[PDB]
């Protein structure tokens, strides 16, 4: 069925003008009108754009976009980008296979501070929960910026999904972003492998860190 | 001026039922297509279901065909969401939205109603020391925190060496367990040099089951 | 808010539910004039798999009123209906049917798999030609296309082609499988608009103030009913002073006669506050239903008592009355 | 309204944008182009003369209001083969009597003559015996010099 997917993270400076694009696939975008959502943190995602590029009142004219049909993709400009113009991005387009189909979401930083890459601390199971019978591999990333980093774990060479639980980037007491991962195995699947390991991206290079059985 | 009102969310076991409910005014009901978009915590937005103007037929998502029902009545102003047979993935905040036209955009949004599915009885956490390790030790900082798992239901509240020690200090978000159940972490930064004479114990707080554990956590 | 009943409706429904559609290089048009255009047949409607508008957006379409509305209808691949559109280039676009850049009109098509298709070669399109298409050209030629520096002579050979060429439609081809489209192209000319879309109509509510609109004509008033009858073919009445007198209803014929909104002045009656201060209120020339309360020819008295006895005159109120 | 083809003496036998498919007597029409559009108004009423136009009054109804967009100029009337009059309208004022149902039953040519100007000048169809005063005289200029 027809799908739409979104870049994870995209920041620019305050003041300057910033995309956030969509892309879809298994049908065509173009096809059908393309809306944009805004969702500021606490509150319901409202309209910025509709049908490719009409505004609701309220909403000013540093948005604006359009539909790349050759490239099967749409996107959003937004200009002027201030404080409050931080907000999870949403497109959303109609199919028959898919009747509303929404992306993933983006998750827009304006860059009113300082950039810094995540630290990235791996730690084992610990003796006491291994007596339990139970092997959580905790991953802790943190005083980041901007506030968007992708996280996953591999076993040995491979990646591991099954056990794995995620929370979003929270701002903490120095105005950076943290974040944590969290991989459940039991002893036995923990040692079944030569070792397991937590990689962090952000904006494209990457943190990794490394823990075993000992 | 134009609102939408929402409520029937809460807490169900998994295989159980609720109904949701999204009351509004400023408009007729029998002039707008009255839809569903669910997003989970940590996820984007989804639809669910859409229902036409006068009722006369449905649309649903795969993922939710054959459990959800959607169902409207315009003379009550209400647009309402019958959920069955609710699975722990289904975990999330419905808003209900107004829409011009089918293809055409959400113009208003509700608030959204939480709905939580979850077997998990009250319980306090258990707690385990996170020690780093030496291959990170060695780079002159580091970083030691504690693992609060198997807790049911939010918040967790961790603080270091009772209140103490603030600097430094992070506690992450929880998230949900398959089991029904939460987890978090909790992480003090410190130099690599007071690992071995520093005291560092996490003071993990869950009031709905008057549960406190105070946890060492010790250089590995 | 009255409009007259809709018999006349503009035929998309023809367009749409056809038996049968042309194919591409020979598209077929339909003029749609003089009627009622409802789109909401149209844009409801979950069949659709492209329904997108370069001109006008839909929520205003309904709204709209032009002197022409065209709808050209033709049968191609999904994978070429991306072609239909302003500003596309393509075997399509280029060969069998064009629109312009800045073309006025919606997109619309929906998946035909399940009809037409068997392999069914009964639609056709251009391959070939020497040029490309003017907006909203036809080219239904067979004269062979020379695509070497050798003359055709009317026969297919070397670099020498029919420039038709069928599409294999079977049920078991997405991108393959045929699509129906229909282009709907709407124009504003000099001439007087001939298709509108549908006007929604208010109830009638009877002897009571309202505002309202009658077919062309606004005003304020109470709507009763009339003891007059108009021609057949008039719409509504006037007064010596150019006023409106009544109208005549657009769905049910009847016709309502038109007052105005009960006004007049409001005067106290007092005995001097040297003696009293209480006061009756005299509402000139209206109805006390409308407004101790006595109705009399120079309007509703409210505070006084009336009586039968008669006295000589004191405080003149009107018409007889003290 | 298509471009159709005629002959120089068209008769019958015995693109459109708009399509519509439905002596002793006196038929009476007014075709004007008013903005765009072909107004008619028509009359029939039986007559027992049979040599002249009938002498007599009567107001035609209106019959159609097309929304064609087609510049008049000229016109043809066709005939079937095996009388009629013709009359051009001006921007004139006239005096319109309306009876009790709202029928046209009467009128002046404000124009036509002296007393016709009094009446409409009065409103009225009966004048009372008096002078009135109904237009003013001007002198033009001629030349120049
Ligand atoms: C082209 O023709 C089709 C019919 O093949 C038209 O489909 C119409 O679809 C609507 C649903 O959106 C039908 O309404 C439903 O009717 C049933 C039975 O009374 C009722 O139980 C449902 O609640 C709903 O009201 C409608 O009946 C159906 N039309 C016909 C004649 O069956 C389609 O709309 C046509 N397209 C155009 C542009 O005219
Ligand atoms: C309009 O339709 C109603 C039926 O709903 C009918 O009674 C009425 O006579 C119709 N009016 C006209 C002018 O056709
Ligand atoms: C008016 O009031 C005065 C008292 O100030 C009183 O003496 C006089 O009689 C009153 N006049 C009348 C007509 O009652
Ligand atoms: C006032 O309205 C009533 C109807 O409720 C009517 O019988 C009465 O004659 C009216 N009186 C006047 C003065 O209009
Ligand atoms: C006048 O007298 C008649 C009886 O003859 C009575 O019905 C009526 O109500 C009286 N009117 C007033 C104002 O007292
Ligand atoms: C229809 O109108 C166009 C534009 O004026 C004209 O070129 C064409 O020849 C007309 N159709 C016919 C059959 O003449
Ligand atoms: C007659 O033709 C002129 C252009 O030469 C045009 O402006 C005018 O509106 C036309 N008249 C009618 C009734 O269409
Ligand atoms: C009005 O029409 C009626 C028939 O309903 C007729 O008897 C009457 O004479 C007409 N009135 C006038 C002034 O012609």
């Amino acid at each position: 069925n027809f799908m739409l997917t979104q870049p994870h993270s995209v920041s620019e400076s305050p003041g300057k003008t910033v995309t956030i694009s969509c892309t879809g696939s298994s049908g065509s975008i173009a096809s059908n009108y393309v809306q944009w959502y805004q969702q500021r943190p606490g509150s319901a995602p409202t309209t910025v754009i509709y049908e490719d590029n009409q505004r609701p009142s309220g909403v000013p004219d540093r948005f604006s976009g359009s539909i790349d049909s050759s490239s099967n993709s749409a996107s959003l400009t937004i200009s002027g980008l201030k404080t409050e113009d931080e907000a999870d991005y949403y497109c959303q387009s109609y199919d028959s296979s898919n009747h509303v189909v929404f992306g993933g979401g983006t998750k827009l930083t304006v860059l009113g501070q300082p950039k810094a890459a995540p630290s990235v601390t791996l730690f084992p199971p610990s003796s006491e929960e291994l007596q339990a019978n139970k092997a959580t591999l905790v991953c802790l990333i943190s005083d980041f910026y901007p506030g968007a980093v992708t996280v996953a774990w591999k076993a040995d060479s491979s990646p591991v999904k099954a056990g794995v639980e995620t929370t979003t980037p929270s701002k903490q007491s120095n105005n950076k972003y943290a974040a944590s991962s969290y991989l459940s195995l039991t002893p036995e699947q923990w040692k079944s492998h030569r070792s397991y390991s937590c990689q962090v991206t952000h904006e494209g290079s990457t943190v990794e860190k490394t823990v075993a059985p000992t | 001026e134009v609102q939408l009102v929402e409520s029937g969310g809460g807490l169900v076991q998994p295989g159980g039922s609720l109904r949701l409910s999204c009351a509004a005014s400023g408009f007729t009901f029998s002039s707008y297509w009255m839809n569903w978009v669910r997003q989970a915590p940590g996820k984007g937005l989804e639809w669910v279901a859409n229902i036409k103007q006068d009722g006369s037929e449905k649309y649903y998502v795969d993922s939710v065909k054959g459990r959800f029902t959607i169902s409207r009545d315009n003379a009550k102003n209400s647009l309402f969401l019958q959920m069955n047979s609710l699975r722990a993935e289904d975990t999330a905040v419905y808003y209900c939205a107004r829409v011009w036209w089918l293809r055409g955009s959400f113009d208003y949004w509700g608030q959204g109603t939480l709905v939580t599915v979850s077997s998990a009885s009250t319980k306090g956490p258990s707690v385990f020391p996170l020690a780093p390790s030496s291959k990170s030790t060695s780079g002159g900082t580091a970083a030691l925190g504690c693992l609060v798992k198997d807790y049911f239901p939010e918040p967790v509240t961790v603080s270091w060496n009772s209140g103490a020690l603030t600097s430094g200090v992070h506690t992450f978000p929880a998230v949900l367990q398959s089991s029904g159940l939460y987890s978090l972490s909790s992480v003090v930064t410190v130099p690599s040099s007071s690992l071995g004479t520093q005291t560092y114990i996490c003071n993990v707080n869950h009031k709905p089951s008057n549960t406190k554990v105070d946890k060492k956590v010790e250089p590995k | 808010v009255r409009f007259p009943n809709i018999t006349n409706l503009c035929p998309f429904g023809e367009v749409f539910n056809a038996t049968r559609f042309a194919s591409v290089y020979a598209w077929n048009r339909k003029r749609i004039s003089n009627c009622v255009a409802d789109y909401s047949v149209l844009y409801n409607s979950a069949s659709f798999s492209t329904f997108k508008c370069y001109g006008v957006s839909p929520t205003k379409l309904n709204d709209l009123c032009f002197t022409n509305v065209y709808a050209d209808s033709f049968v191609i691949r999904g994978d070429e209906v991306r072609q239909i559109a302003p500003g596309q280039t393509g075997k399509i676009a280029d060969y069998n049917y064009k629109l312009p850049d800045d073309f006025t009109g919606c997109v619309i098509a929906w998946n035909s798999n399940n009809l037409d298709s068997k392999g069914n070669y009964n639609y056709l399109y251009r391959l070939f030609r020497k040029s490309n298409l003017k907006p909203f050209e036809r080219d239904i030629s067979t004269e062979i296309y020379q695509a070497g520096s050798t003359p055709c002579n009317g026969v297919e050979g070397f670099n020498c082609y029919f420039p038709l060429q069928s599409y294999g439609f079977q049920p078991t081809n997405v991108g393959y499988q045929p699509y129906r489209v229909v282009v709907l192209s709407f124009e504003l000319l000099h001439a007087p608009a001939t298709v509108c879309g549908p006007k929604k109509s208010t109830n009638l509510v009877k002897n009571k103030c309202v505002n309202f609109n009658f077919n062309g004509l606004t005003g304020t008033g109470v709507l009763t009913e009339s003891n007059k009858k108009f021609l057949p073919f008039q719409q509504f009445g006037r007064d010596i002073a150019d006023t409106t007198d009544a109208v005549r209803d657009p769905q049910t014929l009847e016709i309502l006669d038109i007052t105005p909104c009960s006004f007049g002045g409001v005067s106290v009656i007092t005995p001097g506050t040297n003696t009293s201060n209480q006061v009756a209120v005299l509402y000139q020339d209206v109805n006390c239903t409308e407004v101790n309360v006595f109705q009399t020819r120079a309007g509703c008295l409210i505070g006084a008592e009336h009586v039968n006895n008669s006295y000589e005159c004191d405080i003149p109120i009107g018409a007889g009355i003290c | 309204v298509c471009e159709f083809q005629f002959c120089n003496d068209p008769f019958l036998g015995v693109n459109c944008t708009f399509e519509y498919v439905s002596f002793k007597n006196l038929r009476e029409f007014v075709f004007k182009n008013i903005d765009g559009y072909f107004k008619i108004y028509s009359k029939h009423t039986p007559i027992n003369l049979v040599r002249d136009l009938p002498q007599g009054f009567s107001a035609l109804e209106p019959l159609v209001d097309l929304p064609i967009g087609i510049n008049i100029t000229r016109f043809q009337t066709l005939l079937a083969l095996h009388a009629y009059y013709v009359g051009y309208l001006q921007p004139r004022t006239f005096l319109l009597k309306y009876n009790e149902n709202g029928t046209i039953t009467d009128a002046v040519d404000c124009a036509l003559d002296p007393l016709s100007e009094t009446k409409c000048t009065l409103k009225s169809f009966t004048v009372e015996k008096g002078i009135y005063q109904t237009s003013n005289f001007r002198v033009q200029p001629t030349e120049s010099i």
